[PDB]
């Protein structure tokens, strides 16, 4: 029944009083008697001790002491014992542990995991990078399209030399080059139908990216609403990062939920059939990397995966950052009543 | 933020 | 003088009328037939035609038109056709949808030399991010190994190159992906406030690096004393955290906005601190930490952390910035 200060809490002399945690657990005590209890509770924690061991080298009353280790004990600044055990995945477990996980127990979720990464241009060339040195154990690279040289530019896995050949080729040979303790394949196919979606294997979670057709994102959805399948989306509309919704059977909203006349409509459908995203890697990357993090979440469950029920967008022409909802609606033509 | 990702 | 429609435009039904643009350029046209009316000009400008002819082409009230034209162009959905002109090609529309000659900023990256003061988590990204848009010049600096541990967040390095000095194999992987760009190490690692001076000079320095923890204090005193622009870059935890971006002259820095006891548990507490890393929080800290920098130096939009120090989370949907303008009453301006 041992506990353990994290090496992630760091503490300060703030304002009257002081802070304890650093990040989103960040606490802001005012009165300066309790803020240095805490600190003298915490102190007693830097070494696996039990709560009467620590106490004892405590000098303070056991009714303070008491209130100081719930505090640090709910926000996690203070963790079992067992939660601390040279790996390659240690850099991750202090983040596991500041979130009240057990390190090994989530590590075990996500090599057990199945991911598929639909449509390996920019959003799934990071997204697989992150998944797979994270510790994701089987990653399927679906995407039969061949690398230019103008995908140099969010494409973070390919050198010149790669150009001409297959992209989930290349990504996989990047891939196992990082981490060869997990497993990669490639499945040459291209969402061009609805029906091509049968063509696509069963797992944890599907990170869908691609952006063509037009209506892509409605077919994996339908399908998917189906299939029991939990996927999310992720990418961009010009300068904005997008990620979600983290669609999941049964228990969210689907795609769809939420949802021009004789010349004027053929103008329209010629300007966007001549559309072509304005990509920039900062914000291919953003998409990618909160993408990421959610589907590592989704599959370690350790923390909420913030898109759930929601579409959110980073902007990168000013500090912006807003979601859609997209909550279950009874009256869904794809998953309703 | 009000068409594809 | 020509003009031409970007192909990064798009336009939707919507509500009442329709929306015209994507991203945050995305307006929504209340009124159907102002929309429809937009559209009807747009249409003119696939391809290339100048003001006049166009003009002469679609049958729309020439008041009404004059209106949509410089609609069009004030939010850069039009752009002179000169602007449409390659490796850097995909990088072309995102500068055109800004109301800027691609070439020309394309040229001024060219023409740089930035310096990455840290080659672990967000210089790996910020790294290979500015080679591959054409920073012409990036110098490596550090004193490293690369360790197992690292392979979760340094998307450059391989289990292969475990044990070899990071600037090698940053500057290898560089090249590889840009082989026009020029790159260079330097075996540094900021100790004391006396080290900053071995640090070259250049447009820009992005300060990764988190060790010693006052660095930043450190390089704000000596940046000034330099006139030397600098962007500093990290996390604190699940928090990515990306500016001050300072530029002498221009806006403000790091600096503008005794009972034994207890500080001594503070101090050794305080001194087994060890970072919550997570790659995505670093991805997106050094994504937007880049995406300023490419900004700064291709001066077609102003980068997001002027005078700014920018928080985004990741366990809460949530951007915050803590301002820091110009001060008068500091310990270093
Ligand atoms: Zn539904
Ligand atoms: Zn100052």
């Amino acid at each position: 029944m041992d506990y353990i200060l994290g090496r992630y809490v760091k503490i300060a002399r703030y304002g009257s009083g002081g802070l304890v945690g650093g990040g989103g657990k960040e606490q802001y005590v005012e009165n300066l008697v309790l803020w240095e209890n805490i600190i003298k509770t915490a102190y007693c924690f830097i070494t696996p001790s039990s709560y009467t061991a620590a106490l004892e080298t405590a000098n303070i009353p056991e009714k303070d002491f008491s209130n100081c280790f719930r505090f640090l004990k709910e926000n996690f600044f203070i963790i079992p014992g067992e939660y601390n055990n040279n790996n390659r995945y240690s850099r991750n477990f202090l983040h596991y542990q500041s979130y009240g996980a057990n390190p090994v127990l989530v590590q075990d979720k996500l090599k057990n995991a199945k991911v598929v990464i639909l449509g390996c241009g920019g959003i799934g060339n990071h997204v697989s990078v992150i998944l797979a040195t994270s510790g994701i154990g089987e990653i399927i690279l679906i995407d039969n399209d061949q690398i230019e040289n103008t995908n140099l530019t969010r494409q973070v896995l390919f050198s010149e030399d790669d150009v001409g050949k297959n992209k989930t080729e290349v990504i996989k040979r990047e891939l196992l080059k990082r981490n060869s303790e997990i497993s990669v394949s490639e499945i040459a196919l291209n969402i061009n139908d609805y029906t091509d979606l049968h063509k696509v294997p069963e797992a944890d979670i599907w990170v869908v990216s691609a952006d063509h057709p037009f209506n892509l994102i409605n077919w994996v959805n339908k399908y998917c609403v189906r299939a029991n399948q939990p996927y999310i989306n992720a990418g961009y509309v010009n300068d904005i990062a997008v990620f979600g919704p983290l669609y999941v059977p049964g228990k969210t909203g689907c795609y769809e939920c939420q949802k021009e006349k004789e010349n004027i409509d053929h103008k329209i459908k010629l300007i966007n059939s001549r559309f072509k995203p304005a990509t920039f890697a900062p914000v291919n990357n953003v998409a990618a990397a909160l993408c990421a993090a959610d589907v590592i979440k989704f599959i370690g469950k350790y923390s909420e995966p913030l898109s759930l029920n929601k579409r959110i967008g980073i902007w990168s022409d000013e500090i912006k950052i807003h979601s859609q909802n997209m909550g279950r609606s009874p009256v869904c033509s794809v998953c309703g009543n | 933020m009000r068409t594809g990702n």
